[PDB]
């Protein structure tokens, strides 16, 4: 299962905490703080599959963004990379360009986003056209 | 659109220091307060604005303890956005109250009794996105309500499976089994796909609670797999990512399957097993397009089905195929298949069916594990290396753990160093080989061996009898080096008590130059040390009755007697007293037996399992 | 032109400063080296050297830059060539970069002439085999012989360090009345240039105590502002040099009188050279206790000291305690039981128990003032407390039985080894003083296992005694632990004893009466001492990081 | 003796290495790393014994230094070699922070090199480091007629800036550079001298009465304003700009039939100010027919005098959505059209300058008159031209 998604940046800065257990209060930026620093210090020459405690993240560069899912021990790896993949792609075709100023000023609408396709820890749709259709049959309706 | 959250982010990004954005954000907040409290704010607009406005309070860093009541009262609305916001800030923000869970609980209620599937899923997001008693109790027979085969849209399906999934990982006491699994089983058989993906996770994780109840399931599931592996070039586009069909749902059945034992059928069998061997020959192919995620795709679905094969451990044709494009993918050009063929290829070679093809890779293993220089991928080769060890390959493996414990980094070098103690035990032809691979341990690594492997070699070099000379030789010709480390004095010390006399043979080996050897090392040590050197000085007092006067010249000074740790003072005390008394009846009677130690636990794996 | 060429390489410095490979614009760097500004020779070779220091087999095409380096006018360029040439790791360099060395040797200029001292240290680890080492290393100690401070100071640093290999040669060098010389040249050297005399000096040994006592009245004034280096570079050499008969001129009295107010004032730097200063004055006093005999109150740790510092404090006042400052050191120590720390609790309560085994009058003293602790009620505090009560019993028997059970009323969790292992002891040896013996040990005998070996074999030798002294009410208690030690736990020091006392108890009880209750000599006021002659030894590298870890050089390499 | 010196972050990212000796490896550095970075409940102490190797540390700040040694080195030889080199980078580059030391990492390499060769500390004289080391730190802490009389004191600061964008249709951008003149009018009396004080933002024609001597500090300008409206500066910054549009074009050869292309512009600036004149060409094959497109904002019609499509928006706020879908029928034609794909070009004025240029303080002091600054009535507004802002479609 899918233990968090993060999206951050390159200073440090969360722009999406999306935890789907329940953690303490510390407990959370304590996480935040060392997956930071486990990500930042790797390049691209090095495995995206970076295991930590009991878990593993996945995490994968796209400009000055750091999209990484924790999921458990067993759970495969490069299935859930795509669909980080996938989900950066949705975005990519849904803001037109993704950036941290659109993540900062729609907040809300990633977090919708993130529901459409990532719920209950599990990956809820894996395609892009049609969650594309049932977010826009699903933003004209008001 | 909205217009407060622009200004107000804007605002709030382009700040000094904490001080100036902790008064701005302060001045919103009782703005906020102020426009919450009393006044014309009935219009859902403002509430929507204010309400978004606080959720990115809180997300920013700052701690909020108000405008929820008026922040539930959005959901109890007809405009869409409105419904989003409320149980986006509930979902975000989670409080344990009595009348607030129950007007929540109340509010949801209401939006499942409708008929649209906009409504349905905003209410199901909110139950599945949080989780709670409560919920649970208030929805354990409404979820299944919805997952029955009634008149209800796609979306709300795959949300309602994904709800019931959380529900039962955050209640499983009150998620029934009534007459619905025999809808969501048959569901997987449905039109639509990202509905099969919900019931497939659903239907796993249920099977690894309860596997006999979803038997029915591996039938379809096997049918659905050998469908899409092998349909058209573009049938059903809307699922092909970039040219390879389903690469989600095809893990997501492959992890289903992989919780059963294997088909029963003869035709499930025949299916599963043509389904599986047309996913090795696509991974064989060359790819349909240039981009990498093509091929992670491709990699993706064969890792699942390579998993599936070695789970199933059935097919020997099949496990040999695996094998084979493991070894391929040992030297490929990513970096993460080299690391996952790393991982999948340790999980295979428990597998006897393949366990010589296993080993004919182990020249690329060792390759690995000297080239790339990693920190991941050299550790998955160094748990490769420990997996395929067995007594003809034990040499060369154990040569090379311990060339790369010369360069590797102390992090792990505690795991390496167990790993290599318990291999040379494991699979040792002539126990010589076992000292001399346990004194280079303690010769290289030394300050990280363990607490528990001079434990295990000085029991091995007791009970077997056979290596006692040339343990007691190499441990000599050891101690005399420059600079030792610790546990070779302790392990020195003990042989040398037990064992003096097959030694003391060459002049060049006389008990007087032990002694003399072992006082010297006897001065800077721990207090364990001193304790397990003055046992063996006791046992050289009968062993060597010539170096009796030294010895009691040694432990009568004020060095021992007069010391200040209680076990050193009172073995030296004692060992002296047994030396003055010189009855000798009792003395050679009491030090001389030592009868050897039966394997109490492997204390060993129990270690390296605790560490892991 | 050369405005772009600068720039270019400046841009690849700083590239490679940051992380990136830049071993593609290699060969343009080296073809670009032969110019004469010095800013853009020192950047070329700055560049090369961090560029050849993992990949140095390709760099053996530079031997003609570097032999075009070495013919330049400028002094400091041809330092700078050779200085990189010599760190170059291959087989054929020293060979081939040798004849520049030996050409280097007799230079007129002092940073020429320490960049030659350093080569020939550098060339003394690779390709020093034949009678080549043997003419460089003359010709660098005939370059030593310079009024300049800079060559004889490398010189010598560089001959103490080839000094490593022992071919029957204790350094190979010295001379009647070098060390004059040597000491005049340190006169007019520097701090480091000091440091490095005084360290190649202090393994001369003098022929005569004429010699001894000339070195010790010229570095008597040598208290110079290197903090801890020089002055206890310079306390080695005057204690090694002390071998002046007591029966003679009244120097050793002077002498130390002269040493102490330097060693005392040292402790006022920065707190890592107050670590380094705080190990060698205790070494010093462990060896010569006449020299701190008034200076109590120097050692008494202010509030900015770190742990360290205050945990080495505490040793050296413990071995300065004496009757005379009993009172002071009792009223420290009390002020520091309260400082939070836990580990320098730990070390002021032990602190209190040594100074109660030291000195015999003050044991009621401190006796009292360990139950006045004992009223804060502090767990580790308590435990320490019974540690320490452990240890005052063996040095007074049957003296302060009385004020055990005052300790152990609060005493009821114990988290320490220490203080399970103390408690147990107390037990097994005053078996008949408490009634209690056998529901404490029965409430011991359940973490047998997962428990330290010292609590584990403290529990066995004092289960055996309580035996040897009850029999009545422990068998059926002494079997069970017996098999738990010999049977369930995988230790051959603990099996072994455990089978010692088998055969011991089974063969003749008389004989372990006589044997494991035998009446045990007191402490004797056992302060940690270390052995005279290990101690002698480390007083010979008292400037080193033998004093540091207080091993001797061969524990460590 | 001494075998190296490391300089380590908070993160434990090895910023400096240097090895001299050659028994000390990457293996020392990892266990420095490991003992000191990610220490849990070791007990405090400078000097480690690990691996038989020594590691003296001592800390500055959020910068840990290591001294690591193989040998029987004197333990304080190294601690007092460890504060010279202390006192010599304070007094280079003042305190030691991050900022100073990524700043200036070719300095501490021949700080390193110099200081210290082969392990003996050698001398550390400022005077004697000064000649053998020439590298510098990076410290981070027009004549006016006489008897010119005005009846108010006003002045005006327009800082015009031309924006030039060329990015590919995958977004990614190659090259671009702002051309950017400051004229100003200065309808003020007297012959002051006044403080014009701005965020530099950049390193460097200047005019006649411009005098750079205190460039260092910020800006830091001192002149005379002549009479009338002048130039003040010209300059072009390519380092850091602020690209106000972003133009996303999402082209579709439906066919040859027909051809729809769908545009969409996406401000990226504060919506606390608008953007005016919003004015973007489509270009189109010259094979068109007929177009009828459909817009949120404004209004566009088809040119087929220029063979384009012309874009007019009244005006937007920042960080608004706005769409364009236009479908274009094309001619049958045989081969070899292609439209030439010409780039997206459109043109734009914006209330700021997209090179970041903001003045921080004006100040006009007159020892003569001693009129108050706070008097001079100021008035700076921003206008940013567009130049050429070409989009490749």
């Amino acid at each position: 299962m899918i233990r968090f998604i993060l999206i951050q940046n390159r200073a440090g800065k969360t722009r999406l905490a999306k935890w789907y257990m329940q953690f303490d209060d510390d407990e959370k930026q304590k996480l935040i703080e060392e997956v930071h620093a486990v990500v930042t210090v790797r390049d691209a020459k090095h495995t995206n599959f970076v295991e930590f405690r009991n878990f593993k993240i996945i995490y994968r560069r796209y400009a000055g963004l750091y999209f990484c899912i924790c999921v458990d021990v067993n759970d495969n790896n490069l299935a859930y990379l795509e669909a980080i993949h996938n989900f950066v792609e949705v975005l990519n075709e849904y803001f037109h360009n993704v950036c941290e100023l659109d993540l900062v000023f729609n907040f809300y609408k990633v977090y919708t986003v993130v529901d459409e396709m990532f719920l209950a820890g599990e990956i809820r749709e894996t395609s892009q056209t049609k969650v594309l259709k049932q977010l826009l049959m699903l933003q004209s309706l008001e | 659109g909205m217009r407060g959250l622009a200004v107000f982010i804007s605002d709030i990004r382009n700040c000094k220091s904490k001080e100036a954005e902790i008064k701005r954000i302060n001045k919103e907040l009782a703005n906020i307060r102020s426009k919450f409290k009393g006044d014309k704010a009935l219009d859902g607009y403002s509430k929507k604005k204010y309400v978004c406005k606080l959720l990115f309070i809180f997300l920013l860093g700052h701690d909020i303890d108000f405008g929820h009541m008026e922040a539930v009262n959005l959901l109890s609305s007809n405009r869409y956005t409105e419904k989003q916001i409320g149980y986006l800030f509930i979902s975000v923000l989670v409080n344990s109250n009595s009348e607030l869970i129950r007007l929540i609980n109340n509010a949801i209620k209401n939006d499942l009794a409708s008929r649209n599937p906009t409504f349905m899923g905003l209410a199901l997001h909110c139950i599945a996105n949080v989780g709670s008693r409560e919920m649970a109790e208030a929805f354990a027979g409404e979820i299944p309500k919805i997952l029955v085969a009634g008149d209800t849209m796609d979306s709300v399906k795959q949300s309602a499976a994904l709800c019931l999934l959380r529900l039962y990982r955050t209640s499983p006491d009150l998620v029934p089994m009534g007459d619905w699994t025999s809808r969501v089983v048959h569901l997987l058989n449905d039109q639509h796909l990202g509905v099969v993906t919900a019931a497939t996770s659903l239907i796993t994780t249920l099977a690894q609670k309860n596997p006999e109840e979803f038997k029915t399931s591996v039938s379809l599931a096997v049918s659905r797999l050998s469908r899409i592996v092998t349909s058209a070039s573009t049938d059903l586009q809307d699922y092909t990512y970039y040219f390879v069909p389903a690469p989600w749902l095809s893990v997501k059945l492959l992890r289903l399957l992989q919780c059963y034992p294997p088909p029963e059928d003869p035709a499930v069998r025949g299916r599963l097993t043509e389904c599986l061997e047309t996913i090795l020959n696509k991974a064989q192919e060359p790819p349909k397009s240039k981009k990498v995620q093509h091929s992670n795709a491709k990699n993706a679905v064969l890792f699942e089905a390579i998993s599936l094969i070695i789970h199933h451990d059935s097919e020997p044709n099949l496990l040999v195929r695996a094998c084979n494009q493991l070894g391929q993918f040992l030297q490929h050009r990513e970096t993460n298949l080299r690391y996952l063929a790393l991982e999948s290829m340790c999980t295979l070679a428990s597998s006897e069916f393949s366990h010589e093809a296993v080993k004919t890779h182990i020249e690329t293993v060792i390759n690995a594990l000297k080239t790339e220089r990693d920190v991941s991928v050299r550790q998955r080769a160094v748990d490769l290396l420990y997996a395929m060890c067995d007594r003809s390959n034990a040499q060369q493996i154990v040569a090379e753990m311990l060339s790369y414990l010369e360069t590797a980094d102390y992090s792990i070098r505690e795991e390496i160093v167990l790993k290599v103690a318990i291999l040379a035990e494991k699979y040792a032809v002539d126990y010589t080989w076992y000292v001399d691979t346990i004194l280079n341990l303690i010769r290289i690594a030394g300050d990280y061996v363990s607490e528990e492997v001079w434990y295990r070699v000085i029991q091995i070099v007791i009970n077997r009898d056979d290596v006692q000379g040339y343990a007691a030789k190499t441990v000599f010709e050891a101690l005399q080096a420059p600079a030792c480390h610790e546990n070779l004095v302790k392990v020195g010390g003990y042989i040398l008590g037990e064992f003096g006399n097959l030694i003391a043979g060459d002049p060049r080996s006389s008990p007087l130059i032990q002694f003399n050897l072992l006082h010297s090392k006897f001065h800077l040590c721990s207090v364990p040390t001193r304790a397990l050197l003055l046992s063996t000085y006791i046992k050289f007092v009968n062993l060597f009755p010539e170096v009796k006067a030294t010895i009691q010249d040694v432990l009568r000074s004020d060095s021992q007697l007069k010391n200040a740790d209680v076990e050193l003072q009172q073995r030296a005390v004692e060992y002296l007293r047994l030396s003055t008394v010189a009855s000798t009846d009792i003395l050679a009677t009491v030090l001389e037996e030592m009868p050897p130690f039966p394997e109490r636990e492997s204390s060993i794996l129990a270690k390296l399992k605790k560490k892991k | 032109k050369k405005e772009k060429r600068k720039e270019a390489v400046k841009k690849v410095i700083a590239a490679m400063t940051v992380g990136k490979d830049v071993s593609s614009l290699f060969p343009d760097v080296v073809n670009c080296m032969q110019t004469d500004n010095l800013e853009l020779k020192k950047l070329v070779y700055l560049y090369l050297m961090n560029y050849a220091k993992s990949q140095p087999d390709m760099a053996i095409m530079a031997v003609n830059s570097f032999v075009k380096d070495c013919e330049d006018p400028n002094p400091l360029i041809r330092a700078l060539a050779v200085r990189t040439m010599g760190c170059i790791r291959v087989d054929k360099i020293t060979e081939y970069l040798c004849e520049p060395l030996r050409k280097c040797l007799k230079d007129e200029d002092p940073y020429v002439r320490k960049t030659a001292a350093v080569c020939v240290a550098k060339l003394h680890d690779i390709n020093a085999q034949m009678v080549e080492d043997q003419g460089f290393l003359d010709s660098l100690r005939d370059l030593i012989a310079d009024s300049n401070p800079m060559v004889v100071a490398n010189a010598v640093a560089a001959l103490s360090e080839i000094s490593e290999s022992h071919p029957n040669s204790n350094l190979l060098d010295l001379n009647p009345q070098n060390i004059n010389k040597l000491l005049t040249a340190l006169n007019e050297c520097t701090e480091w240039g000091q440091i490095f005399i005084l360290d190649c000096l202090s393994n001369y040994n003098p022929k005569d105590d004429r010699e001894a006592q000339s070195i010790c009245e010229r570095v008597t004034p040598r208290l110079s502002h290197a903090n801890s280096a020089v002055v206890l570079s310079a306390v080695k050499v005057l204690m090694k040099f002390l071998e002046l008969l007591p029966k003679d001129s009244d120097y050793y009295n002077m002498l130390l009188k002269k040493l102490a107010p330097p060693l005392v004032t040292l402790l006022s730097g920065e707190p890592e050279v107050q670590y380094v200063a705080l190990r060698n004055i205790n070494l010093i006093v462990q060896k010569r206790p006449e020299i701190l005999k008034q200076e109590i109150k120097v050692f008494f740790v202010k509030y900015n000291d770190p742990i360290y510092v205050k945990l080495e404090k505490l040793d050296i006042m413990i071995r300065l305690a004496s009757q005379a400052n009993i009172a002071q050191v009792l009223a420290e120590l009390k002020e520091y039981a309260t400082e939070v720390d836990v580990d320098f609790v730990r070390k002021a309560v032990r602190a209190i128990g040594r100074c109660a085994i030291k000195v015999e009058q003050s044991a009621e003293r401190c006796v009292s003032t360990l139950l006045d602790l004992i009223q804060t009620k502090v767990n580790y505090v308590v435990q320490e407390a019974i540690v320490v009560i452990r240890d005052i019993f063996r040095k007074y028997p049957n003296k302060y039985e009385s004020i055990i059970a005052t300790l152990c009323e609060n005493l009821d969790s114990l988290d320490e080894p220490d203080a399970r292992a103390a408690m147990i002891w107390i037990v097994g040896e005053y078996a008949e003083r408490i009634d209690n013996a056998d529901e404490l040990l029965e409430s011991f005998l359940e973490g047998f296992h997962d428990e330290s070996t010292q609590v584990q074999l403290t529990l066995l030798t004092a289960i055996v005694k309580l035996f040897l002294k009850k029999p009545s009410e422990t068998q059926e208690l002494v079997q069970q632990v017996l098999s738990l030690a010999t049977q369930d736990s995988d230790n051959p020091d603990l099996r072994d004893r455990g089978y010692i006392y088998w055969r011991l108890l089974s063969t003749d009880p008389v004989t372990a009466k006589e044997v494991v209750l035998s009446e045990k000599p007191l402490i004797s006021e056992e302060t940690d001492l270390i052995e005279p002659t290990l101690l002698d030894e480390l007083i010979c590298h008292i400037g080193s990081l033998a004093s540091v870890y207080h091993k001797p050089p061969n524990a460590f390499v | 003796m001494i075998g190296g010196l490391f300089i380590y972050n908070h993160k434990g990212e090895v910023l400096i290495s240097r090895v001299y000796r050659d028994d000390i490896g990457r293996n020392a550095v990892d266990a420095f790393r490991v003992n000191v970075i990610h220490a849990r409940q070791q007990v405090r102490s400078p000097v480690t014994n690990i691996a038989r190797t020594s590691f003296f540390h001592v800390k500055r700040s959020n910068i840990w230094l290591a001294a690591v040694t193989k040998q029987n080195v004197n333990a304080a030889m190294v601690f007092e070699f460890l504060y010279k080199m202390c006192d010599v980078m304070a007094a280079y580059f003042g305190k030691i922070s991050e900022e100073n030391i990524k700043n200036n990492f070719v300095l501490i390499y021949e700080l390193l090199d110099e200081i210290l060769d082969f392990g003996y500390p050698q001398n550390s004289e400022t005077g004697a480091l000064k000649t053998f080391i020439t590298q510098q730190g990076i410290k981070s802490q027009g004549w006016r007629r006489e008897g010119i009389k005005y009846r108010r004191n006003e002045l005006f600061l327009d800082v015009l800036e031309s924006v030039n964008l060329l990015m590919s249709p995958q977004g990614q951008v190659l090259s671009a550079h702002v051309s950017g003149r400051v004229v100003m009018k200065s309808y003020l009396s007297g012959m002051p001298e006044c403080k014009f004080g701005m965020n530099d933002k950049i390193v460097i024609t200047f005019h006649q009465c411009v005098r750079l001597s205190k460039f260092d500090s910020e800006r830091s300008i001192s002149f005379i304003p002549p009479d009338g409206e002048f130039e003040l500066m010209r300059y072009r910054t390519t380092k850091d700009i602020i690209l106000p549009f972003r133009v996303i074009p999402l082209v579709r050869e439906v066919g040859r039939t027909k051809l729809e292309v769908k545009v969409v512009i996406k401000s990226n600036f504060k919506p606390s100010l608008l953007a005016q004149k919003i004015e973007v060409r489509i270009p189109t094959p010259l094979n068109t027919s007929g177009v009828q497109v459909i817009c949120m904002k404004g209004k566009a019609k088809y040119k087929a005098s220029e063979n384009a499509i012309v874009w007019k928006i009244k005006r937007m706020a920042g960080m608004k959505e706005s769409q364009i879908s236009a479908e274009i029928e094309l001619l049958p034609t045989n081969d070899k059209k292609k439209w030439a794909r010409p780039p997206i070009s459109m043109n734009f004025e914006v209330p700021f300058a997209p090179s970041g240029l903001k003045v921080r303080y004006l100040k006009v002091f007159e020892p003569k008159l001693n009129y108050s600054d706070h008097d001079v009535i100021k008035w700076v507004r921003y206008i940013g031209r567009s130049g050429i802002y070409e989009t490749r479609c």
